[PDB]
């Protein structure tokens, strides 16, 4: 059944999207034969739906009972005037249809329940959350934390939106003895709109399931591997657009929150959960505004060549260390004043040599609270480095922060320093 | 056109939901209605920008492209239809714009925008959008716009990401210098996935509606400056990275802050020696990057 080769035709629409680096023949075949389901063809559904089906995913499913009315017109710009009145389920995949005919439509003309949720849900590969209903949202992460299912979620008020990837690469229900992605309920604990901020998120999601499809980030990592930190997976961003009518695109506009991982006394996915599918279905989890606060935001990681900079005119980053982890003579031609030079290759051997005293790859320290700041070349082995000195527990369980410059050296040298002698 | 005082009953359903936002009511569905806002390209960038005006119910809506609709671009042009493969980008955008909505005006451009009438196309417009992703042809718009004194949404696409600023925005003349003025384009400078230029297109979208309701391209009060807090004299750079094997992360989005008005810009600074004319006359020249 799995389609291994492209046609013609297939060739000939998917072109100009395969060049794309990461893409290819392997990513269009792993799209083409990859089954999302949709809940809700409104406001964050359409457009979700639109640039799924226009890049070739296999099996597309949406999930609605309402019907199309002209004053939703503003912001469910798949439906037409002409189709008011229709359900939209039908009057979505019509678009859909006319987009790309080659993926297969499965309409659900019903809303999703406690008691149809686990049947909806369990044949599909990733789910989008695209309803802007509270109850929903608690009831299909809640389902697909039971049924082991990624879920991208999206929601919408006046003035904003978010967007996050729960669960993702799945984890069963009560595992707590390793890294895990969090549920809805362990980044939130229960306590009009413009069609751009519900637009903007909706293509956000066909774009988070676009990446996860392509490369397997569903997957689960090699037997002893944990997933790469710099997938975003295990602990996911919350992302939040803030669209205030007054002022233009700000610095806070797009707000990008890391969240933690699995919380281990989580109702729905921690240990001694109580919450069963039967339960579900019999209302033992009683589903009583759409967005509400955190309530796992993490630690920071990262910082930019900018912030960085800017703390450090301003002296802000006391009794902190800087840490060059390019090789020796790179570090010769130049470096940020006041770091010091521990290359990369010789840092992973000594890491390496500590499977046996306690942490020499390190230079002189302070107290437990003092900040620790890794720089690369250009950011790409950094998150790594950071990594390990967590897995050493060089963090002192969280009270010191260690975190590395976005974009590495060439970063500092495009937003800060344009005369840095960069190689 | 733009002598609306009062919505229809139609108007009223349609756009309920969206006026009872703060910031929006009566008042700002108005100023949508009584507006002209001109998109320049109708392929990626161009579909959803257009898409979204539409629904919110932008008076007048002006749209530029001479190329055809092709089977290859559907996976990032999503207005348009695979039936109307061949057809006129311009006229296959439209007939999904007016399924959205039919009470808007739609003025097609059935050509491609250069030079020599760039400033023909540009002058009887409001708000312009540029959606052309072409480098070259984002020169011209600039240095058009600047001359014309209009404000200025432009995005792109740049190797595996996307790109959005608000250019000369509230616009200030050629050459003035003794004041704090927007930047426009040269002043900053100098395969592609669906769900990236989408995004960037809703974004494009987004601050057009954002303009036209609180005015942002109307000047301040005599002597008062613009609010620092409504990012236009110094606009920001959202870049957004778009990579397949990394769910999005804590800066996927960079907001870069730019500078104001450069004194010594070729084309707003001081001792400009752009012109209409010259544009027209192939001084200075676009050469493709
Ligand atoms: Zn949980
Ligand atoms: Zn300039």
């Amino acid at each position: 059944s799995t389609q291994k080769s492209l046609s013609k035709e297939e060739i000939e629409r998917y072109s100009r999207q395969m060049i794309v680096p990461g893409m290819g023949k392997e990513g269009q075949l792993r799209l083409m034969n990859a089954k999302v389901l949709i809940i809700g063809a409104g406001g964050l559904g359409c457009p979700a739906a639109q640039y799924l089906a226009g890049a070739g995913v296999g099996t597309i499913g949406i999930v609605d009972g309402d019907s199309v009315e002209t004053s939703n017109l503003h912001r469910q710009v798949a439906h037409a005037t002409k189709r008011v009145g229709m359900l939209k389920v039908d009057s979505l995949i019509t678009h859909l249809i006319e987009i790309n005919p080659l993926p297969v439509y499965v309409p659900y003309r019903f809303d999703l329940t406690p008691q149809n949720a686990a049947q909806i849900i369990k044949p599909w590969d990733v789910i989008l959350d695209c309803t802007d209903n509270p109850a929903t949202r608690y009831l299909i992460s809640d389902v697909c934390v039971l049924l082991g299912k990624p879920l991208v979620s999206a929601a919408s008020v006046q003035k904003s939106g978010q967007l996050i990837v729960l669960n993702c690469p799945p984890t069963p229900q009560g595992v707590v003895n390793k890294k895990a992605a969090p549920c809805y309920r362990c980044c939130f604990k229960k306590p009009g709109i413009m069609g751009p901020v519900v637009g903007m998120m909706g293509v956000a999601q066909a774009g988070e399931a676009i990446k996860i499809l392509v490369s397997q980030l569903h997957m689960p990592p090699k037997e002893g591997e944990e997933v790469s930190p710099e997938k975003n997976l295990v602990q996911p961003t919350l992302l939040i657009y803030t669209y205030d009518l007054n002022s233009a695109i700000g610095p806070y506009s797009f707000r990008a929150l890391k969240m933690g991982g699995r919380k281990k006394d989580c109702f729905a996915c921690g240990e001694n959960s109580t919450l069963t599918l039967d339960g579900i279905k019999s209302g033992n989890p009683n589903y009583v505004g759409n967005m509400t606060q955190s309530t796992n935001l993490a630690p920071e990681d990262r910082i930019t060549a900018t912030a960085y900079n800017e703390k450090r005119r301003n002296g802000e980053l006391g009794e902190h260390i800087l840490l060059d982890t390019r090789e020796k003579e790179h570090f010769s031609f130049g470096s940020i004043p006041g770091a010091v030079n521990v290359p990369f290759s010789k840092f992973l051997v000594k890491a390496s040599s500590i499977k046996r005293p306690a942490e020499l790859l390190p230079m002189q320290p302070a107290s437990d609270e003092a900040p620790i700041v890794v720089v690369c070349r250009r950011g790409q082995d950094s998150q790594e480095v950071v990594e390990k000195l967590k897995e050493l527990g060089l963090d002192n369980g969280g009270k010191r922060k260690i975190m590395d410059i976005v974009g590495g050296m060439k970063a500092w040298r495009d937003e800060v320093d344009p005369d840095f002698p960069f190689i | 056109g733009s002598t609306q005082k009062s919505l229809s009953k139609e108007e009223i359903e349609r756009y309920s939901r969206q006026m009872i936002v703060p910031g929006m009511g009566k008042e700002g569905q108005l100023r949508l209605m009584n507006a002209k806002v001109l998109i320049i390209g109708a392929g990626g960038l161009g579909c959803p920008a257009a898409q979204y005006l539409a629904g919110a119910g932008v008076g007048t809506i002006g749209i530029v492209d001479g190329d055809s609709v092709e089977t290859s671009n559907l996976h990032r042009q999503v207005a348009h239809a695979t039936k109307r493969v061949g057809m006129l980008k311009v006229d296959s955008l439209i007939t999904h714009l007016i399924e959205i909505n039919p009470l808007p005006v739609y003025v097609p451009y059935r050509f491609d925008l250069t030079p020599q009438n760039a400033a023909q196309i540009i002058k009887p417009w409001d708000v312009i959008l540029d959606c052309t992703d072409n480098p070259a042809t984002r020169y011209l718009i600039s240095d058009v716009c600047v001359l014309l004194g209009k404000p200025l949404v432009s995005a792109a696409s740049v190797q595996k990401s996307g790109q959005l600023i608000v250019l000369n925005c509230p616009p200030t003349p050629q050459g003035v210098v003794n004041k704090k003025a927007a930047p426009c384009y040269r002043c900053c400078f100098k395969g592609i996935m669906g769900p990236v230029v989408g995004m960037m297109g809703v974004a494009q979208a987004g601050e057009a509606i954002k303009i036209l309701v609180s005015q942002l391209h109307m000047p301040p009060k005599e002597g008062e400056e613009v609010s620092p807090e409504k990012n236009l004299v110094q606009p920001t750079l959202l870049i957004y990275t778009y990579d397949l094997n990394s769910a999005i992360g804590p800066y996927s989005f960079r907001a870069l802050k730019m500078g104001g008005r450069k004194k010594d810009c070729f084309a707003c600074g001081e001792n400009s020696t752009l012109t209409l004319d010259g544009i027209k006359s192939g001084n200075p020249n676009y050469v493709q990057f």
